[PDB]
């Protein structure tokens, strides 16, 4: 990814992770837990919907018949046909060859993205309170419990609440 | 004290779309398909011949609505629906092929 | 056919308020497409943009930091037109004030301000010295003939001529105004005409000083 | 009409542009803009409007 | 915004470039002005290159980093006037664009002080100089064939914007008592165009 | 945006800059006052005017008639004539809707791309005396009067010179 | 740069670092040294040559000659040859230019994000143990000898070895 999150200093993907696309494990007392970030996730869905939605369609035009399967036509405008077509398939061939692959540079670029804001979101949420690991992790030096680790994703957290504590660990 | 980051927006911005979305809001956006025609046949700089009533093919035979076309000089030759190449009735053997190579003549 | 008419008065007493005003037609105060601004010129300072308004779902005001505390510059959306006012004036507000409209032309949308428009301009004289009348006396002729009126003795600037109430302009000079020893203003108007006309047209100078309120008409003759 | 001055024409007039398309006649001959179908592509020429 | 050169003399049909140096360089926000005698600035070029509404394509502007120049492709005479490059809300000093023409000798006419403006207690003579080119003249007064020094003010129109010659005025005051104890007032000019100087004259009371 | 700042943690554009694409806005003793940045705004700007000089211009590829409106031609090669300009028409028709998806797409990011350089620049310039809201603004900790709020702008700020008032008040 | 970082906050590219793309440049009791980085270069490298694998290859589609240089055929269809050959160069000579022009955006960006992504691996490495300077550098405050400043670059710096010192240098 251009961002460098997502096989970058992201080390890798959580098989687990059924729910979403992007989420949350924290560590604390309490134990060990996992949940998807649906805002997130909903971005990335609607933006590879819009893809879809503009890549499957309508080509209006309809074209007929110029030439004959059963009786060949004259050779001189038949071999002027075929070229005219060879012509056209080979454009169209190199048009979605080229499409393909800038809207999927660009697909795998855009999560990369996503991972990025949501990671950015958060560090921005708890400044001064926790430090970037460089694995994705923000190690929290004030206890925080479910409740807190839910504010977080939530994004409800308070930085100040804990401020003190965490701020005089260092 | 704080000091804070911003970027301007329009309470009335323009719809465009994008790969990803239809009908995106930007501050600005500029048509890139013409739709406006000028109803007329701008020559200037140009020397024009309006065939009117005499067929391109008529100047080469000469039926009366040509008489003034019989060596006519042109950067620009305009043939209209009007025009006829005839007067004693009749036509040319491969007349298009002859008409685009008199359109391109000067 | 945007228009900007400005009107105000042109001699301040210094420490008082100076207050002018920009009557907009063919476009509105209050348009998202335009931006309404105040510069002076003087001599000395050259060009210099004193501040602006402009309304985009609610007004805004910004000025230059040079005059910030003492200007206001305000929208009157029942006139269409908005203001300047300037307090505690110095000597050194005397200068030539003119309204602009700026925004409209963009670069994508952002005001790049170019000042696409502007106002004829209000002289202003910061001054303690009452308004005095100018005098107007004849220039006589005596195949071109040259004729004019000398325009003496007023104050504050600008006094305007014109001749045959505007009917006259070929040949016509208006010389720019001397300040005199006396600290009042002095100029002449001249015109030259053909020499056989002088038996048959009448030649009127047409005298304005605004500020005296003073409009008069001299006849010139052989 | 010797007044304008024109390098895209048809049978109803002259494409007067510099755009790099036109919806106007897929039979327009001379020096012209690329026949489309649609009758409007807009260019973004600023960034994404965000109002209050 | 500093402009060079302060101003310039040149011939009809002459290119004519102006000079402006910004302390930062914007493309997009730096615009020229015209401004004539008596008249407000008119904003000819914008955005740097773009010519203003109504501007003849004689203008034109360019732009490279901090340096932007204003260009008249052939210069006319009513083009006479003070130009002023501006960024954002800074203007720069401006450049004053003065036509060189041939010479012409001005036509000299002189005013006696009407009976009028005598009642007041004062006298004002003034000699008019018409129509010249260059600016350069001497003006001088002599009454009774006295020279006269210190008593006189002299006003100079712009260049005219049809045939951009000058023209001027000299004013002498006297008291009604000086006036009237003086029989000849004399108006002497020099001017390049002039083989020798110019004296109109009259006689008080004539 | 790609990097999550326009229309991102900035949560609304200013109607009233309109001096500028981007700005600042600040808070001090002094009170509130609001300035456009032309540096970020030019680049935008001649990056935008960049695309407009590409796409207004010459096909200087002349046409002529290859067919009649007023005496049509034959049938086959008339045929022939108008497949051939009705998949022309298709070629042309998708190139531009796809040029046209693809450069707003950049555009948009483009801007996108500008304010968040921009957010970046002044976050190193005041490093150690403000901290990141998380709404584009920078809470400074230190007394910052106006001449020093311009001077964050003008880019000329010292951060050393107010870093033991700033960083003792944490 | 899209990322700002190439033409951007780093002032200028090295003409020294002939060995690699993007390196390292430091500053301690010992002295200076450059040092280039080949996984940062090498994901360039790899890519580019991605780029050109996919230019530079087969249109197995032939095309004979369906007109005559010698003898010239029928003018009506040697017409129509001429105006669907000209079509297609026309649209050839698009895609062209716009295929580079894309494909150059891209590599341009490319190079920067790859830039961008080494400093902030380095940054999260020595996190509170050193400031971002604003010109691509960190100033360590801790000292840091050229065994040290190898652990950087090699990406095995031990943050916490040098903390106290660093930490409490503030
Ligand atoms: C995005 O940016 C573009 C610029 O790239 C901007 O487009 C500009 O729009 C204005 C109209 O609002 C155009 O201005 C016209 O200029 C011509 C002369 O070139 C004038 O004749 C026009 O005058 C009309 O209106 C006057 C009163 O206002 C009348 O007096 C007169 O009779 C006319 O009716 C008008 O001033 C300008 O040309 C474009 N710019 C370009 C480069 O084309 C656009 O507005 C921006 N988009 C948004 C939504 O802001
Ligand atoms: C135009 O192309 C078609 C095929 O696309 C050619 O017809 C085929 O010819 C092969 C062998 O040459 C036959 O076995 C097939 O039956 C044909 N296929 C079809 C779909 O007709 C045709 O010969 C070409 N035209 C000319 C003038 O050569
Ligand atoms: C090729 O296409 C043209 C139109 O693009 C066809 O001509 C039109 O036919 C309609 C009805 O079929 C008429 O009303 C119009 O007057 C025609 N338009 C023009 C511009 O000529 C033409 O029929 C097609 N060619 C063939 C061989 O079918
Ligand atoms: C089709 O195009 C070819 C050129 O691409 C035309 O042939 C050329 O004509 C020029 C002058 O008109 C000659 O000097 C050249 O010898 C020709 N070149 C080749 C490669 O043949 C041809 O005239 C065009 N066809 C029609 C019907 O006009
Ligand atoms: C966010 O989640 C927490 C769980 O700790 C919940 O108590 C809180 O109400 C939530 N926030 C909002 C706005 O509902
Ligand atoms: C930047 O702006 C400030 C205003 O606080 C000014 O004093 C300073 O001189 C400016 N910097 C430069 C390099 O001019
Ligand atoms: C990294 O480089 C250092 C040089 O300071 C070396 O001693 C160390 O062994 C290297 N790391 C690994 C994993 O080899």
């Amino acid at each position: 990814g251009l961002f460098g999150a997502i096989a970058g200093f992201i080390e890798n993907g959580w098989e687990g992770l059924i729910d979403g696309w992007y989420g949350f494990r924290h560590q604390n007392a309490q134990g060990e837990g996992t949940a998807a970030d649906y805002k997130s996730t909903q971005s990335a869905i609607d933006q590879i919907t819009g893809k879809l939605n503009r890549l499957i369609e309508k080509t209006n035009q309809q074209f007929e018949l110029i030439d004959n399967e059963f009786t060949e036509v004259e050779k001189q405008i038949g071999n002027v046909i075929n070229w005219t077509r060879d012509s056209m398939t080979e454009v169209w061939s190199y048009n979605a060859e080229l499409l393909v692959a800038m809207e999927n540079q660009h697909t795998i670029d855009l999560a990369d993205s996503e991972m990025n804001k949501l990671y950015e979101r958060v560090k921005r949420q708890l400044r001064e309170n926790a430090e970037e690991d460089g694995t994705g992790c923000f190690e929290i030096f004030h206890k925080c419990d479910d409740d807190c680790m839910a504010s977080i994703r939530n994004n409800t957290y308070d930085h100040s609440r804990y401020r003190e504590e965490a701020m005089q660990n260092r | 004290d704080k000091i804070c980051l911003g970027h301007h927006a329009v309470s009335n911005g323009t719809k465009v779309n994008t790969l990803t979305e239809r009908g995106v809001e930007v501050v600005n956006a500029t048509e890139t398909v013409e739709r406006t025609n000028v109803p007329r046949i701008c020559s200037k700089g140009k020397r024009t011949v309006d065939l009117g009533q005499c067929g391109l093919l008529g100047t080469i035979t000469g039926p009366p609505q040509c008489d003034q076309f019989l060596e006519f000089s042109a950067d620009l030759i305009i043939e209209r629906r009007e025009g006829s190449d005839v007067c004693y009735p009749g036509k040319f053997v491969n007349e298009e092929a002859l008409r685009q190579i008199l359109r391109e003549s000067g | 056919q945007v228009q900007l008419q400005q009107s105000g008065p042109g001699l301040v007493k210094p420490s008082q308020t100076l207050s002018l005003t920009c009557a907009i037609s063919g476009d509105s105060v209050s348009s998202y497409n335009a931006v309404w601004n105040w510069i002076r010129q003087s001599p000395s300072r050259g060009l210099e943009w004193l501040g602006r308004t402009y309304y985009r779902s609610g007004w805004y005001n910004d000025y230059a930091e040079s005059v910030k505390s003492r200007i206001t510059i305000n929208p009157d959306t029942s006139k269409n037109q908005f203001s300047l006012q300037l307090n505690s004036v110095t000597p050194e507000d005397t200068a030539v004030y003119y309204c602009a409209r700026s925004g409209h032309i963009t670069v994508f949308g952002v005001n790049v301000d170019a000042f696409d428009m502007w106002g004829q301009g209000t002289m202003v004289t910061v001054s303690s010295a009452s308004t005095k009348g100018p005098s107007v006396f004849p220039l006589a002729p005596s195949g071109t003939a040259a004729l004019g009126c000398l325009v003496k003795d007023y104050f504050p600037e600008p006094v305007t001529v014109s001749w045959n109430s505007g009917a006259l302009t070929s040949g016509v000079h208006t010389f720019p105004a001397v300040l005199q020893s006396s600290g009042l203003y002095s100029l002449s108007s001249v015109v030259t005409v053909p020499s056989s006309s002088l038996g048959t047209q009448t030649y009127i100078c047409n005298v304005n000083h605004k500020p005296s309120n003073t409009k008069v008409d001299k006849k010139v003759e052989p | 009409d010797a007044n304008c001055e024109g390098d895209c024409y048809h049978s109803g007039g002259t494409i007067i542009s510099n755009l790099p398309f036109q919806n106007i006649n897929s039979r327009a001959v001379g020096k012209c803009p690329r026949y489309v179908k649609q009758e409007s592509l807009m260019l973004a020429t600023g960034m994404k409007n965000v109002p209050e | 915004m500093t402009q060079s050169p302060s101003s310039l003399s040149a011939s009809v049909g002459d290119r004519v470039t102006i000079t402006c140096r910004t302390s930062q360089s914007l493309s997009s926000y730096t615009h020229w002005y015209q401004q004539k005698p008596g008249k407000a600035p008119k904003l000819l070029i914008y955005a740097a290159s773009s010519r203003g509404s109504g501007v003849p394509s004689r203008f034109s502007g360019s732009g490279s980093g901090t340096d932007f120049t204003l260009t008249i492709s052939s210069l006319q005479p009513e083009d006479f006037a003070t130009y002023y490059c501006q960024q954002s809300r800074t203007f720069g000093q401006g450049t004053k664009v003065e036509i060189k023409r041939t010479v012409a000798a001005p036509s000299v006419f002189i005013f006696p002080p009407s009976d009028e403006q005598l009642k007041s207690g004062t006298a004002s003579v003034v000699c008019l100089l018409n129509n010249f080119y260059p600016r350069e003249a001497k003006v001088q007064w002599k009454v009774d064939n006295a020279l006269q020094s210190g008593n006189s003010q002299e006003s100079v129109t712009e260049q005219d914007s049809k045939d951009s010659t000058y023209s001027l005025s000299s004013t002498l005051t006297l008291s009604k008592a000086d006036y009237e104890k003086h029989k000849v007032y004399a108006c002497e000019v020099t001017h390049q165009g002039l083989s020798s100087p110019v004296t109109k004259s009259f006689n008080r009371g004539e």
